[PDB]
């Protein structure tokens, strides 16, 4: 990327591409540079100063970024009409055969079930109203239901349903059958370095779309990030996830992996989601979090600690990504900088990274899960099933009304 | 290892989360 080669700004007057040309080919000229990789970085600003400085080429090589930019606008005009009128009470409970549990939390639980007409198979997430108000988790439980049916990208599971009845809401996703990342990485014990960053383009990626929209996720970790057939992320579990367009201040989500600013008591935005991504390509790369403890107050005090300790089997490209992503001073943690999700895209650990290959899926994945059938639920964990009750009174009719 | 403690200790299982 030719603006970042010469540390200059998209909308960079002609007389600043000049100087940054001038400024960068100085610190790298073998006059005054003979160290390893001085000459490939003297032929790489020579190059973006030739293309940047001649408006043809210039144009051509921002249409990437004008492509981008035309992306999210769309995707944004498609989402602000469907968050503007949601999809309400678009199937019933009875139109589907519940099969078994594939996961549970404190609000209920997920089930395969299968469609009596078409055949087709879902994920079926079940929460009791009761509960939830019990909880406290009614905006949450509503947030959830609003942002999921009102976006589309290729790595978030798509909401197929939604409808409630006197006792429960019901959620009913697309069905990935490949189980999710958890499991696999706590068998595996953990993926190479390439493997963590086919997984984190695609959650940069994903980020990037939702934070575009004005949306913070809040809850990434492997727990919620599914493997589908063609080994590509499906991010479920939107429990946590709010549009907020200034700052937001709940303390919510997954101890180990709280940015600093959820925990204290300031006010956050979507930075915390680029901190958890730090989390994230760590557990990944390393087998573990870089922050555990049996207490969540410990695990707090090494989050605000500041420090950080990486595994020998760590890059010097990925623990330089680390050390910027798990950031706790926020007006240095990459991805909330001036360049944005474009710092993360431009780092050298990414450098072998095709964005639009992986956008298109066109990447080879490095795993595929052992399938046998569109409910071959193997790749799963199995639970405790459970009945479905519903009352034959409503509860919680009000707080409910919106869904 | 970090690792080694990691399985030493019990809870590599599935992480609750807070909602304070
Ligand atoms: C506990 N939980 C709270 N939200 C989501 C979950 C889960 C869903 N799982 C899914 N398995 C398959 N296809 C799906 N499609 C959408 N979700 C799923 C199982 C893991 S846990």
């Amino acid at each position: 990327d030719y603006y970042q080669t010469l540390g200059l700004a998209r909308g960079a007057s002609d007389e600043e591409i000049k100087r940054a040309y001038r400024r960068q080919a100085l610190r790298y000229h073998p006059d005054k540079n003979k160290e390893p990789g001085a000459e490939e970085k003297f032929k790489e600003i020579a190059e973006a100063y030739d293309v940047l400085s001649d408006p043809r080429k210039r144009e051509i090589f921002d249409r990437y970024g004008e492509e981008v930019k035309e992306f999210l606008a769309k995707a944004k005009e498609d989402f602000l009409k469907k968050w503007e009128s949601p999809a309400q009470n678009t199937a019933h409970l009875d139109q589907f055969e519940r099969i078994k549990t594939l996961g549970t939390g404190s609000f209920g639980r997920v089930m395969l079930v299968k469609h009596k007409e078409t055949g087709n198979h879902y994920a079926m997430k079940i929460l009791d109203k009761q509960k939830v108000v019990k909880l406290k988790q009614i905006e949450h439980t509503l947030n959830e239901k609003r942002i999921l049916q009102a976006v589309n990208f290729p790595f978030l599971v798509k909401l197929e349903f939604s409808f409630k009845d006197n006792s429960n809401l019901y959620m009913v996703m697309e069905y990935v059958p490949g189980g999710e990342m958890f499991s696999h990485l706590r068998r595996i014990g953990r993926f190479s370095e390439p493997h963590a960053r086919f997984y984190a383009a695609q959650i940069v990626l994903t980020f990037e779309y939702l934070h575009s929209l004005d949306l913070i996720y809040r809850d990434l970790k492997p727990e919620n990030l599914l493997i589908d057939q063609q080994g590509y992320i499906q991010v479920t579990d939107f429990g946590f996830a709010k549009r907020v367009k200034g700052r937001t201040w709940t303390l919510c989500g997954t101890p180990e992996y709280l940015a600093p600013e959820i925990i204290l008591s300031k006010g956050y935005n979507k930075a915390v989601d680029w901190w958890a991504l730090g989390v994230l390509i760590y557990e990944m790369a390393a087998g573990y979090p870089p922050f555990f403890a049996d207490q969540p107050i410990q695990i707090y005090e090494k989050i605000v600690s500041g420090k950080v300790r990486f595994p020998s089997h760590f890059s010097s490209d990925l623990k330089d990504l680390l050390r910027n992503l798990l950031q706790v001073d926020l007006t240095k943690r990459f991805g909330n900088l001036k360049n944005g999700v474009n710092d993360i895209k431009n780092h050298k650990w990414f450098a072998t990274t095709d964005w639009i290959a992986i956008y298109q899926r066109k990447v080879e994945a490095p795993f595929i899960p052992k399938f046998k059938g569109p409910g071959d639920t193997s790749n799963f964990d199995d639970y405790e099933e459970e009945e479905i009750r519903v009352s034959i009174n409503e509860k919680c009719g009000k707080e409910f009304s919106e869904f | 290892t970090t690792y080694a403690d990691f399985i030493a200790s019990g809870r590599t299982g599935r992480r609750n989360a807070i909602h304070d």
